[PDB]
This record gives structure tokens, C-alpha cells and sequence, in this order.
């Protein structure tokens, strides 16, 4: 039996993994209260995935929350799903990281590292078999992204041989919320790019892109934004919980996905979205599916994938569809397409089949590309990053914890040799000498 | 023993592959004097080729030295050797 | 429990104290006696937030607020008003004479027999506090009390206490009116102070705030009242984001972190958008980006400063009420491309966002109509060097003849000390026309391999 344990730290984190709770406890019918009110056979068969058996036949999910500052946690408990929770796992303390990555990293978040891992240890001695960790959290925050990557260093260096995914939130162009985004981003992407099996890619630009012209929403919160996260992080681990004509677990997306070890940054998507309305004026068939998925518009990351070209994608489709369309589909987007998808991979298209779609549809399919544009995105951190470094913009703040000048330096140059390879694969021949 | 297997396996891999790399640029230039922009060698993929980059790239010189047992019962050690050796 | 302690300092200290807990008290549902029927009546809460009452057994709410002064008047006023039985009796105030607008008679002579106490009783308020924040210290340059006194009480903080922040709201003279003769002496004095041992220090002109007042809220004879209401509105909308919930919550630190660069550069500007009649509030929208908009324009600004002269090297707002991010988005969107405010160039992101639910309250008898959103504006930019450059001027044309010095001299002072002061200012200044130069240029190149 394939387990996972779920993390999630920072104010980011902890919303997403609420809302994340919610979407996955109505689809394996959980009551609030955590007993089961389901009607289909299914939904208890694979529940050990997320959840634990308490004695009144009541199910606890395996979730650890994280933060510096307790008022997030409040926010948690007085909700809709605040009780489902077990009080245990509310590992926290107080004077947050004041959006410092040093504080969340070595002075503030190495005292509380100890309780969280004690947690997790806990939590993961009692499952049957281990199959990888999530990690929920923000990039260009303070508690979120230092303590997440001090989380993932310590743990990757006691469980090895276990899958460690993130879904990570990182800054955008225009979209940015602190003054201090690049130094936190470059910092957090020298620690992901070393110590993490897979990273998926999310910003809120993509998001809020994908609300105002996709799903016309006129005034989106961040509860949408959450949602259509949710969405995907569930569509992603679908065939661990539930049968299908052709299965696909985590350790097989990393595989078929990612060619060099150091190459494991990913552009999710989801499919269908449509504005109410306009529902009934579209059939729903896997050539639709299809054209979604791929549509520039719909990625969730802001980097367009025609700016460079496809290394991987992988397909997972949920509900009951012909095998033969699903092939045919993936294999004229590739041949169309062929100057996004790179030449010495013959087939760059992974994809999996589960029967069992969500609740309220009869189609639905999860994307999740590897393509050299995310380079851009590195690039633009790296841009502000030294716009603010040439001067020591707000350097003190940091090395008044106990930090040092050089270790900006490791950061930066790791995040210019990573967009190498990408640039480099980039290109579409290499002929000349 | 699993695990050093592996951890082993990979590296060895890791510098075949920067030393194919390195070899394959210097002729191409030694001869083409061309300057194809620089590359890319892949020395982050390990700890070993990472602290040894200095050494390896750069005016530097290189030589593996491989030792072949001569028995028959070493049959599968010795050709495996060969093919580490045919790299580079 | 974020706790915050607040200090008074000198009759504009104390009266914006006034203001200020007039407004916390009726933001809580506290009434002046020091009971709140609030929980009574529902039967518990937490609308006794920890950040400024502390509760006692019975049910009364004492604030943690510290009262010093010199002058008996100002505190016989408190100690008789409405607020009686709000403050606790002891109050701090010295049963002599007053520093009569001289700093060596507040920091050296009077300023003694006094700071002891002042040191015993914040001792006392620290003890009781759990997880404490900071200090918020209000007072004014130029009176003797708030200058001398103030600088004294600041030194011995950063001696015991040391990593807690001291954030300051203070009174600069203005550029043409004033009321004392010898206010440049007591503000260049004060300045040398104010710049190694606060952490961000907020600065306000009066006459800046009667322009506001006879401008947007149509009174045409405005007095200290309604500026320590703004005032109060102001610290309300600083502090409001560890009192209630909210989307995007700022404490204390990330306000340091994302507003001063270098530890020397910390005077920010402060702006409230909302300010309008309560007759003007309607015929008028008061959306997010007219808001925003309002709190860049120099006409609105607390300070005689033109922001137009200087660049902005950080900003952060501060949301209160029915806000959404993407208002906010598109406001900040709508704001960098405007060419008449230039942003630092080693500053690409310059932007921080907080957003509140509790929208804004109105005080009985006030100014200030009731709205629906609400955005408070704190800019750290180099224009605020001119409102020094003017009073160092002033100081000139006093110090050349050593004018009203012997005052200072015969209270324990030497002449030395106000040319020490006067570099440090000009040091200050230096700073400022360093860190707004734009960068020397690329400083760096590389070659394709050119062969
Ligand atoms: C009448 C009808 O067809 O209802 C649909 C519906 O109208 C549409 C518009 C739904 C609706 O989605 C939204 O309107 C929406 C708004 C903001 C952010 C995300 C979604 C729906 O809310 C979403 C909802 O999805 C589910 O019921 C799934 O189980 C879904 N779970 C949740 O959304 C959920 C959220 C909170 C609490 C409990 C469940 C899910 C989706 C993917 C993976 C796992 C679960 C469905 C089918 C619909 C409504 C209700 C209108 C759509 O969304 C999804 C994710 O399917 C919009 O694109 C689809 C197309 C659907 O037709
Ligand atoms: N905004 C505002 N400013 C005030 C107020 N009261 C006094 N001031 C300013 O304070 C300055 C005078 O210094 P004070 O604060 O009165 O100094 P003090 O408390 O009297 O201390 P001493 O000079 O020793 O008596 C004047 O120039 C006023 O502009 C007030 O209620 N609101
Ligand atoms: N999707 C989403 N993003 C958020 C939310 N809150 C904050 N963010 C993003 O996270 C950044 C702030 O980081 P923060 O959450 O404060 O990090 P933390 O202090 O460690 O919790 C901003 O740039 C936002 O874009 C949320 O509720 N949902
Ligand atoms: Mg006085």
C-alpha cells in the first residue's frame, strides 16, 4: 500500500493544503466531523493513501502544518475542516520570519525543525510502505520557503530512497506582493534544485490569467486560485487511490519525465475549465481535452511553452474513454507540433488512464510539462536578483543572522548554470561548428 | 551495499560523461580552433566531478589508468572494465 | 500575543496618547470607565486583544500605554477628564518645573530623579507582556521635554532591551511657522539621537495636516484635535494587522525588512487616502485604485516634501476593509507606468501589500466620514532630505552668532556638542544624495568568443 505524507508550511502552504483537504475529503466521502458518508464501494479502498483510522471509525488525515506565527493556524482550526485535523500536528511558534529567509532558515526555524521532524518521524514509522513526501509552500516568503527547504535537506538526508515532490508558488513580473521576492526565490532555488525528485511550477499571474479569461470570474480571490491547485495536486496522484485501464504512480512520472537529474522543474495543467454559461455550448471529448491541455493559456506557470521546446509531458486522463483516441490525440499534437517537442527523444508524451473521474463530471485530465522556457523564469529572479545585489539593497537584514556575502554567490551561480542546460537543449539543431 | 552499488555506479557514469565531453570539445577545437561558444560540461551532477572541475576543464592534462586480471574466471570483471575504458 | 508598549512623551506626546486611545477604546467596544459590556453580553471573546489591554480578574481592561511629562498640567487634564479610571494612577510626572524648550535642561539636569522611575514602570509592563513586539514613542522635536528627555529614555532602552524595535512617530518643525524661538537648536540635537538608536522613525508637519484639513475635510479652522485624530488613524492602520485577520497580514518586522535598506536611511513618509468630508463622501466611488492614487499625489503628502524632487526607494500599503488583491494588482500595475514617480533602479519589485478585513472606525464628533475601504501609505524616498536641508539653514543663522546658547551651556552642556550634531546631520544628508544616485552603468561586460 502506497502512502504519502503531507506537508505544509507558511501562510500559502496552509491555505492550499485546507483547501487541498477539502477537494480530496469529497471525493473520498469524509464527513468534516472525519466520518465516512460515501456511497460508492471504491472510495474506501485505497483511503490509507492519505488518511489514518481512528477507532470510532473516523479518519485523520496525515498532514503536517508548519509556521512561525500562530494566527495562520487560528484561521485553520475555525473553518470548515478546522476539526478534521489532529491538534498534534499543529507545530508551531512565535516572532515569524518577518518575510527573512535567514530566520526562517538558521536563527528562527532551526529551533522548531526538531518538534516538526519528531512529527514527521512519527507520522512515517506507522505507514505500511513509504512512497514519497508533498510540500506545500511559497518561494518568495519568509517562514514558507526557508523552513520548507530546511524540511526537505533534513529529510532527504533520512529517507533517501523516497519520492519528495513540492508544488511551490514563486514570484512573477508584475504580481509581487514583497520588496524582497528575488533574494528569497534565488535562495530557495539554490536548496530545491540539489535536494527535490520533482518541483511543480505554479505562480498567481497564470492563475489569475486563467480566472479572468478562462473561468470569467469578475472579482477571483484566493480561494479560486487555491482551488484550481487542489485540482491539480490531486489529478497528479489519482492512480494511487483508484483502478484504470493504464496506471501511472509518482515514481513513474519522474522516470518518463525528467532525463538528467537536475532537469525536474514542471508547467502543470488541468482540464476542462469553462465559465458556466458557456457549458452547455461545448462537447466534452478527449480532442477537447486535448486542445486545452496544450493551449499556451491554460499553463499555470506564466512561460510559454512555444519560447522554447518540450522535453516531457505527461497525460493523465480520468473517466471511462477510448484507449485508441488517447493515443492518436498525443501522437498528432506531437507530430503537428514538431518544432516545440525536442528531436532526440522519439516519444515525449507519458500517458495514464484512470476510470473513476471527479465527482460532478464525466472527463478530466491532468498535464504536466518539462520544457526548457521555465528557464525564462529563473532568468527574470536572477535579473532583480542582481539588481539588488551590485548595491546590498537590503543585505543586513540577512547577514545579521549569522549569514555570509558568499553563499548569495552559490546561489546565483547554481541558478545560471541551471538555466544552461535548459537554453541549451533550447535551440531547434546544431549543425555548424 | 545497495546503496554504495548505486552511489558508485552513478558517479562513474556521471565522469564518464564529463570526460567524453571534455575529450570530444579539445579535438573538435584543437583542430577546429574554432570556439563553438563553450559548451556545457556537466560538473553539478556530482559531488566528485564537481570539486575535481578545476582539474579536469580548464589548460589541464588527463589520463585514466585501467588494470585488466588475467584469469578466466574474471571473464566478466575484465570486459566490463574495457567497456569503462572504451569511453573518454 | 503581540504585544506593543506605547510611550508619550511631552504635551504633543500626550495629546496625541489622548486621541489615541480614544480611538483603540472604541475600537475594542471598551468604554472610558474600563469594562467592556461586549462579552457580557455574548458571554466571552477575544475582543480583549492582548496588543494594548492587559485583563485583569474582574473584568477591567488597563492599556499598556506609559505616560511621561514634566509639566503637571497637561496630566492633571487625564487625571480629571473623561479617561480617568482607564490609566492606572501612576502616571510619571515630575512635581517640578519643565526642560522650558531646552534640551540640556530635559537630557542632563531636570531629566534626572525622573528616568528611573519611567525605567522601573516599562520594566514593570515588559515583565507582564508575553511574546512583546516593540515600542511606539511619541513626542516632538523642538520642545525641551520631548527632545532631551526623549533621547535620554531611548538610550537607556537600546541599553536594556537591545533587539526589540523602537519604531517613532514625532513632530518636525515646519518650514515657516513654528512656535518657539529656539526650535532648530533642540531638532538638530535631537537628530543625533534619533538616527543610531530608533528603527524607523515617522515624521509629520503640521502645516502639511492644516493643508489636508482645509482641503479635503472643508474646516477652515482646524486645531490640534483633528490632527492627533489623523495621527491616530495613522498608528490604527500601522498597527491593525496584528489585532484582526486578514488576506496579507504585516507585523512589525516585515515593516523594517521591506523599508529600510540601510540601517542609517530609516525616515519614511507616511499618507491616509480616505481623508474626505463626510458631506464629500458621497458623489465619489472610494475604489482601490482612487485610493491608491490619491496617497502618491504631493498635495496629500504629511510632510512639506515634494516627492517629484526625490526617487522612492521602498513602499508599503496598508489595506483596511472591502479589498481584494487584484484591486491592488491593478492599482501598483496602474502606478509603475506613470513617469512622474521614478523608482530607484536597484529596487525592481519596491512594492509591499497588507490587507485587513476591519475597515476603519469614526470617532463621535469627528471629522472623518464613514467608508468602506481605506489605505494607508508609508514611502521611504530621498525628498525627505530638503525638510532637513531647510532647518539646517535656520540652524546656521542662529549658530554663526551663538544666539540663546548660554541656555544651553549653563544646564551641563559644552558649545562643542551642536557642531557634533550639525556633522552628524550633514553626514545624514550625504547619505541620502548617495543612495538615490542611479548605478554607474553596466560595470561588467563578456565576450562571445570573438574569434
Ligand atoms: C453543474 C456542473 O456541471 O457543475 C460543475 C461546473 O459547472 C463546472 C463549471 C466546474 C465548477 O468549477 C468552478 O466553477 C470553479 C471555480 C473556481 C475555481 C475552480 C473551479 C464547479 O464549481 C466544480 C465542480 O467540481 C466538482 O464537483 C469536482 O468534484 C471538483 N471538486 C470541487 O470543485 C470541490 C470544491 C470544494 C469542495 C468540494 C469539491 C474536483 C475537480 C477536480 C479534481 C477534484 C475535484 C463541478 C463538477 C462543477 C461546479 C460545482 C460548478 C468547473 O471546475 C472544475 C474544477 O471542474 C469549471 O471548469 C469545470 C467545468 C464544470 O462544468
Ligand atoms: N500635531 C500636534 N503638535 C503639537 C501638539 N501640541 C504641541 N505640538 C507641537 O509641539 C511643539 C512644542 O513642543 P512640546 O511638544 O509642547 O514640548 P513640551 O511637551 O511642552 O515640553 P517642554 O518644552 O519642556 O515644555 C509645538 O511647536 C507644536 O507644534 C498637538 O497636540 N498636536
Ligand atoms: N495562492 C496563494 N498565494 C498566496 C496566498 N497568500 C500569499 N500568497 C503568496 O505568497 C507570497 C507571500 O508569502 P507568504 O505566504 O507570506 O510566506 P510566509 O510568510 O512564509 O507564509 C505573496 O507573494 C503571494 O503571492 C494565498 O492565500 N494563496
Ligand atoms: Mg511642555
Amino acid at each position: 500500500m502506497r502512502e504519502i505524507v503531507h506537508i505544509q508550511a507558511g501562510q500559502c502552504g496552509n491555505q492550499i493544503g485546507a483547501k487541498f483537504w477539502e477537494v480530496i475529503s469529497d471525493e473520498h466521502g469524509i464527513d468534516p466531523t472525519g466520518s465516512y458518508h460515501g456511497d460508492s464501494d471504491l472510495q474506501l479502498e485505497r483511503i490509507n493513501v492519505y488518511y489514518n483510522e481512528a477507532t470510532g471509525n473516523k479518519y485523520v488525515p496525515r498532514a503536517i502544518l508548519v509556521d512561525l506565527e500562530p494566527g495562520t493556524m487560528d484561521s485553520v482550526r475555525s473553518g470548515p475542516f478546522g476539526q478534521i485535523f489532529r491538534p498534534d500536528n499543529f507545530v508551531f511558534g512565535q516572532s515569524g520570519a518577518g518575510n527573512n529567509w535567514a530566520k526562517g532558515h538558521y536563527t528562527e526555524g532551526a529551533e522548531l525543525v526538531d518538534s516538526v521532524l519528531d512529527v514527521v518521524r512519527k507520522e512515517s514509522e506507522s505507514c505500511d510502505c513509504l512512497q514519497g513526501f508533498q510540500l506545500t509552500h511559497s518561494l518568495g516568503g519568509g517562514t514558507g520557503s526557508g523552513m520548507g527547504t530546511l524540511l526537505i535537506s533534513k529529510i532527504r538526508e533520512e529517507y533517501p530512497d523516497r519520492i519528495m515532490n513540492t508544488f511551490s508558488v514563486m514570484p512573477s513580473p508584475k504580481v509581487s506582493d514583497t520588496v524582497v521576492e528575488p533574494y528569497n526565490a534565488t535562495l530557495s532555488v539554490h536548496q530545491l534544485v540539489e535536494n527535490t525528485d520533482e518541483t511543480y511550477c505554479i505562480d498567481n499571474e497564470a492563475l489569475y490569467d486563467i480566472c479572468f479569461r478562462t473561468l470569467k470570474l469578475t472579482t477571483p480571490t484566493y480561494g479560486d486560485l487555491n482551488h484550481l491547485v487542489s485540482a491539480t495536486m490531486s489529478g497528479v496522484t489519482t492512480c494511487l487511490r483508484f483502478p484504470g485501464q493504464l496506471n501511472a504512480d509518482l515514481r513513474k512520472l519522474a522516470v518518463n519525465m525528467v532525463p538528467f537529474p537536475r532537469l525536474h522543474f514542471f508547467m502543470p495543467g488541468f482540464a476542462p475549465l469553462t465559465s458556466r454559461g458557456s457549458q452547455q455550448y461545448r462537447a466534452l471529448t478527449v480532442p477537447e481535452l486535448t486542445q486545452q491541455m496544450f493551449d499556451s493559456k491554460n499553463m499555470m506557470a506564466a512561460c510559454d511553452p512555444r519560447h522554447g521546446r518540450y522535453l516531457t509531458v505527461a497525460a493523465i486522463f480520468r473517466g471511462r474513454m477510448s484507449m485508441k483516441e488517447v493515443d492518436e490525440q498525443m501522437l498528432n499534437v506531437q507530430n503537428k507540433n514538431s518544432s516545440y517537442f525536442v528531436e532526440w527523444i522519439p516519444n515525449n508524451v507519458k500517458t495514464a488512464v484512470c476510470d473513476i473521474p471527479p465527482r460532478g463530471l464525466k472527463m478530466s485530465a491532468t498535464f504536466i510539462g518539462n520544457s526548457t522556457a521555465i528557464q525564462e523564469l529563473f532568468k527574470r529572479i536572477s535579473e532583480q536578483f542582481t539588481a539588488m545585489f551590485r548595491r546590498k539593497a537590503f543585505l543586513h537584514w540577512y547577514t545579521g543572522e549569522g549569514m555570509d556575502e558568499m553563499e548569495f554567490t552559490e546561489a546565483e551561480s547554481n541558478m545560471n548554470d541551471l538555466v544552461s542546460e535548459y537554453q541549451q537543449y533550447q535551440d531547434a539543431t546544431a549543425d555548424e561548428q | 551495499r545497495l546503496k554504495e552499488g548505486a552511489n558508485i555506479n552513478k558517479s562513474l557514469t556521471t565522469l564518464g560523461k564529463v570526460i567524453s565531453a571534455l575529450a570530444e570539445m579539445d579535438s573538435g577545437p584543437n583542430k577546429n580552433k574554432k570556439k563553438k561558444k563553450t559548451d556545457f560540461i556537466p560538473y553539478r551532477d556530482s559531488v566528485l566531478t564537481w570539486l575535481l572541475r578545476e582539474n579536469l576543464g580548464g589548460n589541464s592534462r588527463t589520463a585514466m589508468v585501467a588494470a585488466l586480471s588475467p584469469a578466466d574466471i574474471n571473464y566478466d570483471e575484465t570486459l566490463s572494465t574495457l567497456r569503462y575504458a572504451d569511453r573518454a | 500575543m503581540r504585544e506593543c508598549i506605547s510611550i508619550h512623551v511631552g504635551q504633543a506626546g500626550v495629546q496625541i496618547g489622548n486621541a489615541c486611545w480614544e480611538l483603540y477604546c472604541l475600537e475594542h467596544g471598551i468604554q472610558p470607565d474600563g469594562q467592556m459590556p461586549s462579552d457580557k453580553t455574548i458571554g466571552g471573546g477575544d475582543d480583549s486583544f492582548n496588543t494594548f489591554f492587559s485583563e485583569t480578574g474582574a473584568g477591567k481592561h488597563v492599556p499598556r500605554a506609559v505616560f511621561v511629562d514634566l509639566e503637571p498640567t497637561v496630566i492633571d487634564e487625564v487625571r480629571t477628564g473623561t479617561y480617568r479610571q482607564l490609566f492606572h494612577p501612576e502616571q510619571l510626572i515630575t512635581g517640578k518645573e519643565d526642560a522650558a524648550n531646552n534640551y540640556a535642561r530635559g537630557h542632563y539636569t531636570i531629566g534626572k530623579e525622573i528616568i528611573d522611575l519611567v525605567l522601573d514602570r516599562i520594566r514593570k509592563l515588559a515583565d507582564q507582556c508575553t511574546g512583546l513586539q516593540g515600542f511606539l514613542v511619541f513626542h516632538s522635536f523642538g520642545g525641551g521635554t520631548g527632545s532631551g528627555f526623549t533621547s535620554l529614555l531611548m538610550e537607556r532602552l537600546s541599553v536594556d532591551y537591545g533587539k526589540k524595535s523602537k519604531l517613532e512617530f514625532s513632530i518636525y518643525p515646519a518650514p515657516q511657522v513654528s512656535t518657539a524661538v529656539v526650535e532648530p537648536y533642540n531638532s538638530i540635537l535631537t537628530t543625533h539621537t534619533t538616527l543610531e538608536h530608533s528603527d524607523c522613525a515617522f515624521m509629520v508637519d503640521n502645516e502639511a495636516i492644516y493643508d489636508i484639513c482645509r482641503r479635503n475635510l472643508d474646516i477652515e479652522r482646524p486645531t490640534y484635535t483633528n490632527l492627533n485624530r489623523l495621527i491616530s488613524q495613522i498608528v490604527s492602520s500601522i498597527t491593525a494587522s496584528l489585532r484582526f485577520d486578514g488576506a496579507l497580514n504585516v507585523d512589525l518586522t516585515e515593516f523594517q525588512t521591506n523599508l529600510v535598506p540601510y540601517p542609517r536611511i530609516h525616515f519614511p513618509l507616511a499618507t491616509y487616502a480616505p481623508v474626505i468630508s463626510a458631506e464629500k463622501a458621497y458623489h465619489e466611488q472610494l475604489s482601490v485604485a482612487e485610493i491608491t492614487n490619491a496617497c502618491f499625489e504631493p498635495a496629500n503628502q504629511m510632510v512639506k516634501c515634494d516627492p517629484r524632487h526625490g526617487k522612492y526607494m521602498a513602499c508599503c500599503l496598508l489595506y483596511r476593509g472591502d479589498v481584494v488583491p487584484k484591486d491592488v494588482n491593478a492599482a501598483i500595475a496602474t502606478i509603475k507606468t506613470k513617469r512622474s514617480i521614478q523608482f530607484v533602479d536597484w529596487c525592481p519589485t519596491g512594492f509591499k501589500v497588507g490587507i485587513n478585513y476591519q475597515p476603519p472606525t469614526v470617532v463621535p464628533g469627528g471629522d472623518l466620514a464613514k467608508v468602506q475601504r481605506a489605505v494607508c501609505m508609508l514611502s521611504n524616498t530621498t525628498a525627505i532630505a530638503e525638510a532637513w536641508a531647510r532647518l539646517d539653514h535656520k540652524f546656521d543663522l542662529m549658530y554663526a552668532k551663538r544666539a540663546f546658547v548660554h541656555w544651553y551651556v549653563g544646564e551641563g552642556m559644552e558649545e562643542g556638542e551642536f557642531s557634533e550634531a550639525r556633522e552628524d546631520m550633514a553626514a545624514l544628508e550625504k547619505d541620502y544624495e548617495e543612495v538615490g544616485v542611479d548605478s554607474v552603468e553596466g560595470e561588467g561586460e563578456e565576450e562571445g568568443e570573438e574569434y
